[PDB]
RNA sequence: CCUGAUCAGGCGAUGUGUGCU
DNA sequence: TCTGAATCTCTTCCAGCACACATCAGGACG
DNA sequence: CGTCCTTCGGAAGAGATTCAGA
């Protein structure tokens, strides 16, 4: 019906135009009989009738009498509804400042009249005059006064002279501007200026002119005259149990309001002293500011009791306004909610639903269904029949379920598989059953949780939730592609006990013809369910061309597995049960069965696992007793020769031999030890325990401990919940972080005394307190991630570009971490990849690398791929499907119209649950293989190694095949005992250096000359005591002398004859600069050495790890770099901070900074740096790496560090996700060079407008612009966006909304929430097929 | 608790909260960011526009339902025209263009 | 019974035409207009268009020119009420 | 829209606390 | 005399649902 | 009754306050 939203200021005439009537009297009803006054509040000659067509004095009740007002009291007889549509206004007596135009910060009057939001606030609140057209007089247009200067300047003015108070002045100063004068003289004051703060205050100013006379308003349209009310339906007034009537605070604004202006009327018409009408409008300028929004002025008024009032922008802002409380999520009819349980014989597409659930939510469907049979003439008659409930409503009821599906909700819904699709089964009873292969999907357990049910209405709906939202179509999750029906528990318990074998049990070494026998010996019992036996198996194996090829033959196997083998498809090979089938094994079961026969023989061979996992784990009867848990009788013996090493360490200390820190590290290393020997004693007792014999002698072999196989197949725990149920609970820690030296020697098997359990209970709290503001934190990240995201569609299907990212395997320096096969799978390749033999294409440049491409590139050994990913697509306004790649949900390539920023910032942010929240000597090789030095400069010593001028060398391992496996940093001045390309052995070490010197060392030899060296001034001679040390040592930088003050030192290093040596390319000698703490080390008159030493020079993961990734925070000491290349060198003599200069070599050097003190540097003056180096150490910026490297260095940057969390923490989330969030992250860019286009020079816009801007430019004859790309946070992206109901339904509305009425910004749709709020059509892929239609249409 | 169609709130036409009150379920904000994650574009339309609001569309849902016809029409929610008369009741003209 | 789709999403390769086709074959079973094309088991519409899908016989250029076919009948009509 | 007989009557906003997930 | 870089001051938000309970303009002149 | 008379948080953003070299 209509397309975009317009948003602009309120024009006295608009407001008239609104209004129907005026509002003069305070009084709202009558309270005898309940109509309401003459005009009030509420009313019924502004507002309308009060009840369906009828007057109210009495007069005409009925349509024909509709139209025409009364002749008595004047109400137009229309519907009720008409009260909630009409609208009134207020004649203010005095103008009236706008709250929202006052204090906003920035405010939008302090920056138009270029004056001091204080001075405003004095002129506007009654205590000041402001000079309005001075003239040729001693006074300014902006000069502020005070009465005795008004005195004082009217005794020296008593002729043409103006100067007012209050909003009047205010209005008069907004009326004579002209606009035009105004942007004139600016752009001229931008033109003849250069001071930055002057050039930002101008182009705040010039941008909101040149928007403003855009706009058609007027600024004197920011001060209020006519006031318009809210309709009282909106506002209403409810009848509470009792006498009087309970009213919002509305009705007490609006009242004050009213009764402070008819005061204000009465003052004016009667001619009242000028301190008194100061003081009248003082108080209804502070009550208009106390009704627009309340609590920006001081003490806010109250009604009733210690609670401020709630005022008109509190009922839009906020947890609780309009827009996060009843535009997002609404509550629904035809819903309900109850208490789930298991049930276990459903199949996985429907649940239990209750019969008295079933019969209240299908209440129009019943009706329907017997009115059209004949068993009711009608609605009362229908109502009557399902509330008596006869016999034919459940047979009625059983019709109208059969195929209706029905969506289960859970509570904390975070990722998309937390609404889902059922067919309903009627259940007796009042709790909702629940398939259990489901529960791991909604992660709800069965302690209590509650689950709602919606009903789709629609048939629409119906088809949606069946084939997008049905249970049987979600089994792989959308963050990676991995099952979702793991088994979990139960049923791994009774796979792990079916197929196992003891060593002798009835029935050995019989022979069996089929499974099918084998079941009927296990019924009947003349053979155990786990004994060896050959049985013939019959397998087909689907070699040919999709044929089926049966082979049969002997296995050697179980009774158990061949029961399985009764279950498993016709496509899976035998040998995927012949093994223990823990639970590992069993979803790789799954995995297998899903890559061979597809999605139906899948899905019922998950309801047949199911099925015999719950049968044979009842069979079992795996119980669990306290002889289950057993004891090592080396327990006691290690404890006591670990209490005898802690006394002979404390008799050690007793007398005066080690520290206290040796004595605690000697403590802890000694009870970590004791500890790993109780592990491994009880897990030999337990893992070899059962010894029985098969013909004669004795065997050992697995054991049925009962725990044993609980923490064996994987169902419940791991082996660290057993060592603390058997052996010593390990060192539990303290609140300080620190760890305490006596370990709690007991387990839960035998007591605790009291201070073991009161040091465990430290632990405990702690790990509490995390996850109970955990869930806080995680619930805000996913709302910002996915307020950031989702104006993002896959909206085209090939951009046709070549852009995109390097992919390699990472490596940190440890073992390899990620390869090559989790990253570059499923994502489509920008080029063509080179084999790397001879100049082959390998993989053409637009396929889509499934697994066969990826175990090819696996084959060939190739190590990067330039792949195309979502950050460098080239679509306007969304992204292309060959950029983005596989759905990983489902196999083919993404469909275009399904969003993906949605499912994005939910499979980032749903692992939020599971995150925490509360040196440098050499390099040790692992593996044989082979070194590659990168970025090296590097000269052989006298020694025979080699050492490094360069400062960032990396040192990568090459294998025998010619890939990297390990990689390192080697710092400057280290010693390489290898060289280019040399072969290592195994724990070999290949490069040594030194933590604390910064080395000082030399490329060329000969004599050593002192040049600008002061015994006084720069250096000074340091001994220590009984010659500890004799040397010269240099004094810092601030504390010399100032006679010594801009002097330098330089070590010259000269010939054996005296004549200077020069830097071999250059023609000035080799002498090295000494910073601040140096000391003298090979003296004046000395030949040196190559690689020489010339002075010494000494020196919070988790969840708020990843706000700090994605918000882009600058680190609280931040690593700086160089932002051009060129020499460096020292200037200013360090006034608080260090001046540094940077010179290039063949371009001009206008470029200079002043590092702080206070920072070490790790450059000395010869390091002739490039962009992108460090000069400093510490945390690095993104801001840095995005101005400096690249979009592909900064998002590189950012995947590495979000995934090094969430990797740590042990969740695999995809590079999808992050990518994108990168993609809405640097969105928008400042402008550099406008050329020919329509930008001012110092601005914002955003990268798609000015993309599509010089692409008509390009094309044609003209010259572009030029982009600056600027990253931004995403709480500040998404309050900077080409529409405001995005940015007003995210936080703080007020400036957005006062940011869009200066602007007149008005706003299209197309995106998700912009149509989400105005209730049409998502375009997502059923109404993005509608857009596309509509888009045609117009 | 459930319900099919019960009383309904005063000042936004919606259905109310509680069990003591016939009230229904609140299909919150994740939810709609869950639907919105599939491509089901009706599921949500009917889910925030028919069966929560627009007073017009949930009566000639009713009846179609009654009658045996599936079908919805779009309509507008009431409670974006009470937004429109709360940022209209400012200084703030909000309108809707053609 | 159709608890899964796959056939349906193989005959239309897009998963989100799916439901506009099945959605238009069901208003013209439902309001009135035909008669299914396969043997129903007692189901429901949507069961039937969406094993009518499998099958293998409706998709959206069947469904516009099926309307169009009986779109001319009734302009086929029309031209005897004017004789 | 609901609950009672071509009719009659029902419809809140704050805090504060508790408890689940 | 004067302007950029460090220093001092107002704004906000903090997951999602259920229940129970108290309170709604009172005091006093006409 | 009728009517009315009034003191415990973390960071980004934007407006004041020193500062040193010219
Ligand atoms: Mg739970
Ligand atoms: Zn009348
Ligand atoms: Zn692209």
């Amino acid at each position: 019906e209509f397309d975009a939203i317009k948003i602009a200021l309120a024009s006295p005439d608009m407001i008239r135009s609104w209004s129907f009537g005026e509002v003069k009297k305070p009084e709202t009803i009558n309270y005898r009989t309940f109509k309401p006054e003459r005009d009030g509040l509420f009313c019924a000659r502004i507002f309308g009738p009060v009840k369906d067509y009828e007057c109210l004095c009495g007069k005409y009740k009925r349509l024909k009498h509709r139209g025409v007002i009364c002749e008595k009291c004047g109400v137009e007889v229309t519907q009720t509804k008409v009260r909630r549509e009409r609208m009134g206004h207020i004649e203010l007596a005095s103008p009236t400042a706008h709250i929202w135009f006052l204090k906003s910060l920035p405010s939008r009057i302090g920056l138009l009249l270029d004056m001091p939001l204080r001075d405003i606030e004095r002129v506007l609140y009654f205590e000041s005059y402001v000079v309005i057209e001075g003239g040729m007089t001693n006074l300014e247009r902006q000069q502020i006064l005070t009465e005795e200067q008004y005195l004082d300047a009217l005794e020296e003015f008593g002729d043409e002279f103006d100067a007012k108070m209050g909003a009047e002045a205010i209005q008069a100063l907004l009326k004579s501007m002209d606009l035009e004068q105004e942007c004139e003289q600016l752009r001229e004051e931008l033109n003849e200026t250069n001071s930055e703060t002057k050039r930002k205050k101008l182009t705040k100013r010039i941008k909101l002119l040149e928007a403003f006379v855009q706009s058609g308003n007027k600024p004197e349209w920011m001060i209020l005259t006519v006031l318009p009310v809210l309709p009282p339906d909106l506002r209403p007034l409810v009848p509470l149990d009792g006498g009087r009537f309970a009213t919002s605070d509305l009705n007490d604004l609006y009242r004050r309001v009213i009764n402070r202006n008819n005061r204000l009327k009465r003052l004016l018409d009667l001619a009242a002293p000028d301190i008194i009408v100061r003081n009248e409008k003082r108080m209804l300028q502070e009550a208009v500011d106390a009704l627009l929004d309340n609590g920006r002025r001081g003490r806010a008024i109250t009604g009733s009791n210690k609670r401020p009032l709630k005022s008109l922008a509190d009922m839009i802002k906020g947890k609780q306004g309009r827009f996060r409380q009843n535009l997002l999520g609404k509550r629904v009819d035809y819903s309900g909610r109850s208490v789930i349980t298991v049930g276990p014989y459903l199949r996985l597409h429907q649940c239990g639903l209750p019969k008295k659930m079933a019969l209240e939510l299908f209440k129009p469907f019943i009706y329907g269904k017997l009115e059209l049979r004949g068993l009711a003439t009608t609605i009362k008659a229908a109502k009557k029949m399902v509330e008596r409930e006869e016999a034919v409503v459940w047979d009625i009821l059983d019709e109208v379920i059969r195929e209706h599906p029905v969506l289960l909700n859970r509570a904390p819904t975070l990722h998309r598989l937390g609404i889902q699709a059922f067919e309903p089964v009627l259940i007796e009873g009042k709790a909702i059953q629940l398939h259990p292969l489901v529960c791991a999907a909604y992660n709800a357990d069965f302690d209590g949780d509650q689950m709602a049910v919606h009903v789709p209405l629609t048939l629409e709906a119906q088809l949606e939730a069946r084939a997008l939202m049905m249970s049987t179509n979600n089994i792989l999750s959308p963050a990676n592609g991995e099952p979702i029906i793991v088994p979990s528990q139960d049923v791994v318990l009774g796979l792990y006990y079916m197929t196992r074998d003891c060593v002798n049990a009835k029935g050995e070494g019989m022979v069996l013809t089929g499974p099918k026998e084998a079941e009927r010996l296990y019924r009947s019992g003349l053979a155990s369910l786990h004994a060896r036996v050959k049985v013939r198996i019959t397998e087909y194996e689907k070699d040919a061309n999709g044929e089926l090829v049966a082979k049969t033959s002997l296995k050697d196997t179980t009774v158990g597995r061949a029961i399985l083998w009764m279950i498993v498809p016709k496509g899976l090979p035998y040998s995927i049960v012949n093994q223990a089938l823990g639970k590992k094994a069993i979803s790789k079961m799954l995995n297998t069965c899903y890559r061979i026969l597809g999605l139906k023989p899948t899905v019922i061979f998950a309801d047949q696992i199911m099925y015999t996992g719950f049968a044979y784990a009842a069979r079992s009867g795996a119980s669990v007793g306290i002889d289950d848990m057993v004891i090592p009788e080396k327990k006691h013996e290690i404890i006591s020769e670990a209490e005898a090493e802690v006394a002979e360490i404390q008799e050690q200390f007793q007398s005066g031999l080690v520290t206290a820190g040796e004595r605690y590290n000697k403590v802890i290393d000694i009870w970590a030890a004791a500890n790993d020997r109780v592990s491994k004693a009880m897990m030999d007792n337990l893992q070899t325990e059962t010894v029985i014999n098969r013909d004669g002698q004795e065997e050992k072999q697995v054991s049925f401990n009962s725990i044993y196989m609980m923490a064996d197949s994987g169902a419940r725990g791991s082996a660290a919940q057993i060592r603390q149920l058997a052996g010593m609970r390990g060192l539990m820690a303290k609140p300080d972080g620190s760890i305490i030296e006596t370990p709690i020697t007991a387990n839960f098997r035998e007591g605790l005394n009291v201070l073991q359990y009161f040091i465990s209970t430290h632990g405990a709290r702690k790990g509490l307190a995390d996850t109970a503001l955990k869930t806080a934190n995680s619930g805000y990240l996913t709302r910002r991630l996915v307020d950031v995201a989702q104006d993002l569609v896959v909206t085209e299907d090939d951009c046709g570009t070549h852009e995109g990212i390097m992919m390699t395997p990472v490596i940190e320096g440890g073992d390899v971490k990620e390869p090559l096969r989790d990253r570059v799978l499923g994502r489509v390749t920008a080029e063509d990849v080179l084999k790397p033999g001879t100049a082959d294409i390998l993989v053409p440049r637009n396929t889509l690398l499934h697994e066969q491409w990826c175990d090819l590139l696996e084959e060939n050994s190739v190590d990067a791929v330039k792949v195309r990913s979502v950050v460098s697509c080239d679509t306007d306004f969304g992204v292309c499907a060959h950029c983005y790649g596989r759905d990983l949900a489902r196999g083919h390539i993404i469909n275009k119209g399904e969003a993906i920023g949605v499912i994005a910032a939910q499979s980032i942010g749903e692992p939020g649950t599971q995150l925490t929240m509360r040196a440098e000597s050499s390099i040790q090789v692992k593996n044989k293989g082979s070194i590659k030095l990168s970025n090296v400069k590097s000269v052989v010593n006298s020694s025979g190694k080699l050492v490094i001028t360069s400062r960032n060398t990396e040192l990568k391992l090459i294998d025998e095949f010619g890939r990297t496996k390990e990689s390192y940093k080697v710092p400057y001045g280290a010693v390489l005992a290898k060289g280019d390309g040399e072969q290592v052995a195994g724990g070999e070490t290949v490069a040594n250096w030194d933590p604390h010197t910064m080395p000082v060392i030399t490329e060329v030899s000969g004599f050593v000359r002192f040049t600008d060296m002061i015994d006084g001034q720069t250096i000074t001679r340091q001994t220590d005591e009984l010659t500890g040390l004799s040397s010269l040592v240099v004094l810092d930088s601030a504390e010399r002398t100032a006679g010594g003050k801009d002097l330098r030192p330089a070590l010259k290093i000269v010939d054996a004859q005296g004549n200077d040596v020069l830097i071999p390319g250059t023609d000035m000698p080799a002498q090295y600069f000494l910073p601040g703490k140096a000391i003298v080390q090979l003296e004046d008159g000395v030949q040196i050495s190559s690689g020489d030493t010339l002075a010494r020079i000494p020196q919070t993961g988790g969840l708020p790890r990843v706000a700090d990734l994605f918000e882009a925070r600058r680190p609280k000491e931040p690593a700086i770099l160089a932002e051009i290349s060129g020499i460096v060198s020292f200037g200013k003599e360090t006034k608080g901070k260090r001046r540094l200069v940077i010179t290039p070599v063949d371009g001009s050097d206008p470029y200079e900074e002043m590092i702080p003190k206070w920072r070490q540097l790790n450059v000395f003056e010869g390091e002739r740096v490039e962009r992108g180096d460090v000069i400093s150490d510490g945390p690095e910026a993104p801001h840095d790496i995005l101005r400096l490297r690249g979009v592909h260095a900064v998002t590189r940057y950012i995947v590495n560090e979000v995934q090094d969390v969430y990797r740590l923490q042990g969740v695999k989330i995809n590079d999808k996700h992050i990518e994108v969030i990168v993609r809405q992250m640097l969105r928008k860019a400042t402008i550099v060079n406008a050329g020919s286009s329509d930008f001012l020079e110092g601005e914002q816009v955003e990268y798609s407008r000015v993309k599509i801007a010089n692409r008509e430019l390009e094309a044609n004859g003209k010259v572009g612009a030029t982009y600056s790309r600027d990253l931004l946070g995403i709480t500040k992206a998404s309050l900077a966006t080409e529409s405001f109901i995005s940015a007003a339904s995210f936080q703080e509305t007020t400036r957005v909304l006062t940011e869009a009425a200066v602007a007149g910004k008005r706003d299209e749709l197309r995106g998700l929430k912009e149509n989400v709020i105005v209730g049409r059509l998502i375009p997502a892929g059923t109404g993005y097929a509608y857009h596309q239609d509509r888009m045609r249409r117009r | 608790h459930a319900r099919s169609t019960g009383s309904y709130s005063l000042v936004t036409q919606q259905p109310l909260g509680g069990k003591a009150q016939f009230g229904g379920q609140r299909f919150g904000e994740m939810e709609v960011w869950a639907l919105e994650a599939y491509g089901a574009a009706y599921t949500l339309q009917e889910m925030l526009t028919v069966k929560s609001d627009d007073v017009n569309g949930r009566t000639k849902m009713y009846k179609n339902i009654v009658d045996g016809n599936h079908q919805m029409e779009p309509g507008m929610p009431e409670s974006f025209n009470v937004l429109l008369k709360e940022i209209r009741s400012l200084g703030i003209n909000i309108e809707l263009e053609d | 019974a159709r608890v899964t789709v796959q056939d349906a999403v193989e005959k239309i390769g897009n998963r989100f035409d799916l439901v506009l086709v099945a959605a238009r074959r069901a208003r013209q079973m439902q309001v009135g207009g035909k008669d299914p094309l396969v043997p129903e088991e007692n189901d429901k519409t949507t069961v039937i268009a969406l094993r009518e899908i499998e099958e293998g016989l409706i998709n959206n250029q069947i469904l516009d020119v099926r309307e169009r076919q009986e779109q001319q009948e009734q302009e086929a009509a029309e031209l005897q009420a004017v004789t």
